[PDB]
RNA sequence: GUGUGUCUGGGUGGUGG
């Protein structure tokens, strides 16, 4: 539901790359070009940052059970 | 539930030996080296260095079970040349080669930063 | 108390199942004689029973979630009769068709076909590596 | 009734006399292990 | 009979990866060096967390697992640190551990990112990799208003053989004999195979002529660190660790030889 | 043990390249299919215009269906022969099959050349609708595509009509298994 | 000009399907059956009684 | 229903008010005509009527 | 002894004693949640 | 009770649907031009099964072209898309037309057992059984049908690099070998939620409390001090089998044993961390509690896995990263599956999914695997992959993990969607 | 200066091999 810290296959850190990827997409860069600009050359990491679903945002819509 | 502890692939239990020397009885000058808590990393280098030795006529390593953590190294040598000291020779030559490679890598990175 | 734990001859101790114990290994539906067979126990870490790939054929067993029923014979008489009657080697050949019920399968079969080809030539070190996975080897390296 | 107790497959004869539930038995999924012999079976620690 | 004379030729020394060539050595030695890169280079990663507040949607094991995967600058601390099992302290002592603290409360009506900046270290040399002085930080969890996360975590020395979080590398590109001279791999249609980057061949040729006397001699590496250690330090620590492994085995073998004769 | 440890060196795979053939083989497959459809069209024309003479021991529908089945069986045999003849020694499907480990030459033909004729209860796809198999077909269409003959292979991809017909055949297989289990169970219990 | 070419057909039909699923949804049969029962069938049973 | 998420599964019943003719063999009728007939807007229990002809 | 629950809606802390009606102190909600334990929570960061 | 589906309407061998409808539908969120307007425009209509008997149905608009004999020249209706004949679960399958139909049936059955985020408010619900994956991913190879099944925002598996090879014989008989190092990095980690419920009652009378051996009869020798003073485990408490999860005592009609202990215990084989405890009142006013127990499940040997094509398989051995084979770029497989599982099962959709996933991951794109798309075939994907420096058939020169000797046969390796059952 | 009671009997549905 949240971006994994490490790529499953090789172990490159991709926990810091989700927000930069979203910013590049908002900058009308093609997701292939966005992934290229983030240095993810191995297609394992491209899969990592490309197939991720940002479901933690949907969970944040619900109220906390205690404040 | 029955998952083994993660450390157990490299930590020796309370009491057993790291390596054991067993004589093979069906062939002379043949021994089975039982190294505990080890894998293909040491097995392949020791086997390859033994294969480089001309006084060795057999050298092989085997991991009996991937869920277990021991290797069996079988060495057969010329009648004068005992396989135990052949194994010692292999480890010594490997240490020397690794140290030489390390020092050369160190001077290589030194030169690369220097130009 | 340790006075209770003092064993004497004639007592019976219910020890846990150690290695080499004989068990009857059954898979439903129990169709033919080879559907339940005697097996020797080897202790292994994880939570699944483990089988050699050859016995998957007499059991008609796959590894896509198949479960299996183990039975531990309790008396030494029952253990001995399972050992003398129902062990896997003792029943390789089935009476229903007088042919072996179990054989070489899948990976081993394709690789042994690829292995026995006339063009397969093995280097010395490869021969050393393969020769030591032979439990019946006499230790004499053959002439190339 | 008594006839219902005796007649069924889950009844008394076929359900409790001919075949019955037994002690000293285990069940868990099976996985391959080419390193074992054909007569050997891997067993988990908890089951043993 | 005796050791080889392995020469080294380094082609790339970026701060994230090292590309180098080893000649005059065996295939087994090179592959074992690769294995030691992956699994037998000790680094420091979080392996003990104590959560005393977690109102986040991610449960405690989720947060702990994410924390363990965050890389820490392991340079020069791992040399002097000790394994936690090997240390005499009943707790996590500084000579065998590094304490990390995190306490993030989201009192704002906008979403709070619990980045790797919130992992506050008790030592300056070891810190999360992104904190070193451009590049974004590692997201532990997202917090809305009212949710907190308080935890005290310790980082201990460990190697990849126990857990993947202690792996210092991310992708070890090991390759030898690009032109297929040894024919260790057989192409049914060699023309439709892309040339390797280290290929010495021209565009006309598909693969090199076969050489029976040839053996694997030149090995091509590309060790890409995840930032925890410098890649050159990764290679040197790997060599030293493999050497010390062999030394320990030799010492034990000599002890058994003494005990036997 | 020995054979697996050598398989570490040799290795053994299966992939897309093993399910493909050169341009010549695919041209031959398409030509064989086209000739088969031409023969079926000619037999259909003969039956409609009554040049086709019924064979003894059966009716006119049985004669027509038997001839259509012969033509399509010949087409499947020729396409399978062409596909198998096109294989290389490095083909992994061929390796799995000739070793007898798993698969069959029929599986190779279905994957590479032609899936073949889909059958329901031993005959072609019935006219579930009024005189047609699907609403996409003309009434009284006895051609191959209309009655379940899957021209394409598993590599090229089944057309949706062929997908539905293949689903019907698979459903028949599943139902047969489901009833067979209970029937044989009772027979076995009585026998023991 | 007032026609869809083959190259444009795929995006057109998927737009049509997207519109359908945006409107009807996936469980429309159950909701519609229950709505009909509540709105009409209960009243019809009561009046018919 | 009592905290349990229940789902009603659609039941595939034979259509009503429509005459169907089936080849009910292995019986003393040859052809039969079934009409499961129910009246609209009250759903009184179906009064199926079969019309059949003898076999000879 | 001073058992604390949490309202599902108000997220308020309520001192509810044994065999008491389950009522919020503000909105009177019927559903209450327990606070996280105090003993010790430790996970090896795997 | 009549069943019907929408279909486009064909008149004079032309689609009544024109470019104007699509142009309006593109602005659907703006000018509220809905599917209802399309129905009212006379462009689509619902055709019953009985009506379907007498229609002349066109598979696709290019089937309407009169460049030849044209088969039929009186088409009355046209399918919107042939992929719409598939149900919910069959829509998940990529390239279902490249598979044997029993495999598609098995995947339809097994898609209902795959793990994932079953609902967005799962932390609120107190279902008796619940499985949630740590890191679900939308499939790289995606059919357009599950754009509307909510699959790309509630996915049920992970895109994983599988290599179809016979590595060590532990993947035989439909079994898999998976990367232990990947599993440590969160690959297919999931959480199992178990909920218990209990009600107190008065007729005798029973209450929630922390029982004591001096006033309760016949309890078990389990730690009752895990409970709070009200007889309920607090959240964040590790709990094992035969541990009291709810402390409940019933009074007896008629010392040491004035009450009988009727406490509910955790299931004997189950362990976990208590994560959510709720106390409320039932319909008739008695106290009623629900306790959710959280158990993190690491993928281990024996856990069942399945592709999207009926390629089920229990996990065999797990090898660490160094033991697993690797490409020239250091890309180990996440899973290794046996090649023998393919030929008898005909799951060519598995291979095409791997090829398309490789192309998509290298391209930075999401591949289309809508079943009856003529625009996509194996050759175009192969040419695409060859443009990215890989072998066009998805094969690679793998290296042995134990020895570093490059394997003689080039292994087929690529990303494909996998599911944990 | 100790220690056994573990809600049965039916029905319905789903599932695995
Ligand atoms: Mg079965
Ligand atoms: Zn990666
Ligand atoms: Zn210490
Ligand atoms: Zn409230």
């Amino acid at each position: 539901m949240i971006i994994p810290v490490r790529c499953f296959t090789c172990g490159k850190i991709v926990g810091n790359k989700w927000e930069a990827y979203l910013g590049l997409l908002q900058a009308e860069y093609t997701e292939g070009d966005a992934l290229d600009a983030l240095g993810l050359k191995r297609y394992c990491c491209r899969r990592m940052l490309l197939a991720h679903v940002d479901l933690i945002e949907k969970l944040l819509n619900y109220a906390p059970l205690e404040k | 539930m029955n998952a083994p502890p993660a450390f157990e692939s490299f930590l020796l239990f309370e009491g057993e030996k790291k390596i054991t020397i067993n004589k093979d009885t069906k062939v002379p000058n043949a021994c089975l080296f039982t190294i505990n808590k080890e894998d293909h990393t040491l097995g392949n280098i020791i086997k390859s260095q033994l294969l480089k030795d001309p006084q060795v006529l057999f050298a092989g390593y085997k991991v009996p079970h991937p869920l277990e953590h021991k290797i069996i190294i079988r060495v057969q040598t010329t009648p004068d040349y005992s396989p135990q000291e052949a194994f010692t020779n292999a480890i010594t030559d490997l240490i020397s080669e690794l140290s030489l490679l390390e020092e050369r890598f160190r001077v290589a990175i030194k030169d690369k930063q220097e130009g | 108390k340790p006075s209770d734990l003092h064993l004497q001859t004639g007592y019976k101790v219910e020890r846990h199942m150690c290695d080499g114990d004989i068990v009857i290994f059954n898979r439903q539906p129990t169709l033919h004689k080879m559907s339940m067979m005697g097996h020797r126990v080897r202790i292994l870490p994880w939570s699944t029973f483990r089988l050699n790939l050859s016995v998957t054929t007499p059991y008609n067993a796959d590894f896509d979630g198949d479960e299996m029923n183990l039975h531990l014979p309790q008396s030494l008489e029952t253990r001995a009769e399972i050992q003398e009657l129902a062990m896997v080697p003792r029943m390789i050949v089935t009476p229903q068709s007088n042919r072996p019920v179990m054989g070489i399968v899948q990976d081993t079969l394709t690789a042994v076909r690829k292995f026995t080809k006339r063009d397969v030539f093995l280097e010395r070190g490869e021969v050393m590596n393969l020769l030591m996975f032979l439990s019946t080897w006499d230790g004499k390296v053959p002439q190339p | 009734s008594l006839k219902q107790r005796l007649k069924g497959k889950e009844g008394r004869v076929r359900g409790n006399l001919m075949g019955k539930r037994v002690d000293f038995s285990a069940r868990t999924v099976i996985t391959p292990d080419p390193n074992l012999s054909i007569d050997q079976v891997g067993v988990p620690r908890s089951i043993a | 009979p005796y050791a080889n004379q392995p020469t080294v030729r380094i082609t790339e020394l970026t701060d994230e990866n090292v590309k180098f060539i080893i000649e005059n050595t065996d295939l087994a030695v090179a592959n074992s060096i690769r294995r030691v890169f992956i699994a037998e280079v000790p680094i420091i990663a979080i392996d003990w967390v104590q959560i005393d507040a977690n109102s986040s949607v991610l449960h405690d094991e989720f947060i702990a697992h994410r924390l363990g995967l965050i890389p820490l600058t392991s340079d020069d601390i791992v040399d002097k640190l000790q394994y936690s099992r090997d240390c005499t302290c009943e707790e996590f002592c500084p000579e065998c551990s590094v304490e990390f603290t995190l306490d993030v409360r989201c009192n704002e009506d906008q979403t709070r990112h619990v980045t790797s900046r919130d992992l506050i270290s008790n030592s300056p040399r070891v810190i999360p990799v992104t904190s070193r002085n451009e590049q974004d930080d590692i997201l532990i969890v997202k917090l809305r208003k009212g949710q907190e996360l308080r935890l005290r975590a310790y980082a201990k020395k460990g190697f990849g053989k126990e857990h993947a979080k202690w792996n210092p590398t991310a992708g070890v590109a090991f390759e030898y004999d690009p032109d297929n001279a040894l024919r260790h791999t057989v192409y049914p249609k060699p023309e439709e195979w892309p040339k390797s980057e280290y290929s010495e061949l021209d565009e006309d040729e598909s693969q090199a002529p076969y050489d029976p006397n040839g053996k694997p001699e030149r090995f091509y590496y590309n060790v890409e660190s995840c930032g925890s250690l410098r890649p050159e330090t990764i290679v040197l620590s790997a060599l030293s660790g493999l050497k010390k492994k062999l030394s320990d085995l030799q010492t034990q073998l000599s002890h058994e030889i003494q005990s036997d004769v | 043990t020995v054979i697996n440890n050598w398989l570490l060196i040799e290795g053994h795979t299966i992939g897309i390249g093993d399910s493909i053939a050169d341009s010549k083989t695919y041209q031959d497959i398409q030509n064989t299919i086209k000739k088969a459809k031409q023969d079926v069209i000619e037999v259909i024309e003969k039956a409609h215009n009554n040049e086709l003479e019924p064979t003894p021991g059966n009716t006119l529908r049985q004669t027509f269906e038997n001839q259509v089945n012969r033509i399509l069986n010949d087409a499947r045999d020729k396409t399978g022969s062409s596909a198998q003849k096109s294989l290389s020694e490095y083909n992994n499907f061929k390796s799995m099959v000739v070793s007898g480990a798993k698969g069959s030459k029929i599986n190779i033909s279905q994957v590479i050349a032609v899936v073949g004729q889909q059958n329901v209860e031993g005959k072609r796809i019935p006219f579930g609708f009024k005189h047609r198999t699907l609403p996409h077909f003309i009434k009284d269409d006895y051609g191959p595509e209309s009655r379940g003959f899957v021209e394409n292979s598993y590599l090229a991809g089944l057309t949706p009509t062929e997908f539905f017909f293949h689903a019907m055949g698979g459903r028949e297989g599943l139902i047969d298994t489901a009833v067979k289990t209970a029937e044989t169970g009772y027979i076995q219990r009585r026998l023991i | 000009d007032d026609e869809i070419t083959p190259d444009l057909w795929q995006e057109a039909c998927w737009i049509v399907i997207s519109s359908y699923f945006d409107e009807k949804g996936l469980v429309r049969q159950q909701l519609d059956s229950f709505d009909e029962f509540i709105q009409m069938s209960v009243q019809r049973i009561v009046e018919d009684a | 229903i009592n905290g349990s998420e229940k789902v009603l599964i659609a039941q595939e019943k034979m259509a009503t008010n429509t005459v169907y003719v089936f080849a009910k063999k292995d019986s003393k009728y040859a052809y039969t005509g079934e009409c499961r007939s129910c009246l609209e807007n009250s759903s009184r229990p179906t009064s199926t009527i079969w019309v059949s002809m003898l076999a000879r | 002894q001073p058992m604390i629950y949490i309202c599902g809606e108000c997220h308020t802390e309520n001192e509810i004693k044994s065999r008491d009606p389950i009522r919020c102190r503000e909105c009177g909600y019927r559903i209450m949640y327990k606070k996280r334990t105090k003993r010790l929570v430790v996970f090896d960061a795997r | 009770g009549r069943i019907c589906r929408p279909l486009l309407i064909v008149e004079k061998q032309k689609l009544l649907l024109k470019k104007r409808h699509i142009d309006q539908l593109k602005e659907r969120e703006y000018n509220n031009y809905s599917w209802q307007d399309l129905v009212a425009s006379g462009v689509v209509e619902y055709i019953d099964t009985l009506e379907e008997e007498t229609v002349m149905l066109a598979m696709t608009p290019d089937d309407l072209q009169e460049k030849e004999v044209a088969y039929c020249s009186t088409y009355t209706h046209c399918e919107i898309h042939p992929s719409m004949i598939l149900g919910v679960c069959a829509s998940i399958i990529p390239f279902p037309d490249h598979n044997q139909s029993p495999r598609n049936t098995y995947q339809s059955a097994m898609g209902k057992q795959a793990m994932g985020v079953y609902i967005t408010n799962f932390h609120v619900r107190m279902d008796t059984l619940a499985h949630v994956l740590y890191y679900p991913q939308k499939p790289l190879v995606t059919t357009r049908s599950m754009e509307y099944l909510r699959f790309r925002e509630l996915p049920a598996g992970i895109n994983s690099i599988v290599a179809i090879a016979s590595y060590t014989g532990y993947n035989q008989e439909d079994s898999v070998i998976m990367n232990r190092s990947a599993v440590d990095r969160g690959f297919f980690r999931s959480v199992f939620y178990r909920s218990y419920k209990e009600q107190e009652s008065k007729k005798q009378e029973e209450v929630f409390e922390k029982p004591t051996r001096e006033t309760c009869q016949g309890m078990r020798h389990a730690i009752y001090d895990k409970l709070d003073d009200d007889g309920l485990i607090a959240p964040g408490v590790r709990v094992s089998g035969d541990d009291v999860i709810i402390g409940k005592t019933v009074t007896l009609p008629e010392r040491r044993y004035t009450k009988r202990d009727c406490s509910t215990f955790l299931r004997t084989s189950e362990t976990g961390i208590v994560d959510q405890v709720m106390v409320t009142l039932n319909q008739e006013g008695y106290k009623f509690c629900k306790i959710r127990v959280r158990s993190v499940r690491i993928p281990q040997i024996g856990d069942k896995f399945a592709s999207r094509h009926g390629q089920k398989g229990t996990c065999g051995i797990q090898y660490r990263q160094e033991d697993m084979p690797f490409t020239c770029e250091g890309i180990t497989p996440d899973i290794i599956i046996n090649p023998h599982a393919i030929p008898s099962r005909m799951t060519i959709g598995h291979l095409i999914e791997c090829l398309q996933g490789k192309v998509s991951a290298n391209k930075g794109e999401i591949g289309d695997a809508t079943p009856f798309n003529d625009a996509v075939n194996v050759q175009k994907i192969s040419n695409l992959l060859s443009d990215y420096g890989y072998h066009l058939r998805g094969n690679e020169v793998l290296y042995n993990g134990f020895t570093g000797r490059k394997i003689t046969s080039q292994i087929f390796i690529g990303p494909t969607y996998y599911q944990r059952l």
